[PDB]
């Protein structure tokens, strides 16, 4: 793949500014923190119900291990 | 009205130059300018004086992607030195 024959684009103006006259972290603790909280909102409903189900099965597995290796009969 | 404001605020006597080049003497030109340009201006509308501001050169790129054209134009530019400095020359 070379660089220049990818597609045909009209009707587009791209503005952009130099790296120097703009700053490093514009409103970093002002917008990036609601940014990451919104990103976490978009996922955890469909990320966590695997992991907590795994977790309860893990607790139950160790539970069955201990209560079925330690038996306490009647004798 | 805005035209008349612009005409009023920028067609003023001291800033502007009448200059001739050719086969003619300075006395003739001075006398004709005395007989015609006596009476244009010299005072602003309540001292609303236009004044220069030495602005700032940003440095950036604007790229207008428009592929239905035969050739591509690039202009690259940096700071201007000014006038009176010899770095001009």
């Amino acid at each position: 793949r070379q660089f220049g024959h990818l597609t045909r684009v009209r009707h587009v103006i791209t503005y952009s500014l130099s790296p120097f006259e703009q700053r490093a972290f514009p409103h970093y603790f002002s917008k990036g923190i609601p940014n990451v909280l919104r990103r976490t909102r978009a996922c955890i409903l469909r990320v966590a119900p695997p992991f907590v189900v795994f977790y309860l099965v893990y607790t139950w597995g160790t539970q069955e291990f201990e209560k079925s290796k330690r038996k306490n009969p009647a004798a | 009205a805005d035209l008349t404001e612009y005409l009023s605020r920028h067609y003023k006597a001291p800033r502007m130059v009448l200059a001739a080049a050719g086969g003619l003497e300075h006395r003739q030109l001075l006398d004709l300018a005395q007989k015609h340009f006596s009476g244009l201006s010299g005072t602003y509308d309540e001292d609303a004086v236009p004044t220069l501001t030495p602005c700032r050169f940003t440095g950036s790129e604007i790229r207008h992607r428009e592929d239905g054209l035969p050739l591509a134009h690039v202009a690259i530019a940096v700071e201007g030195p000014g006038w009176a400095n010899p770095d001009n020359v």
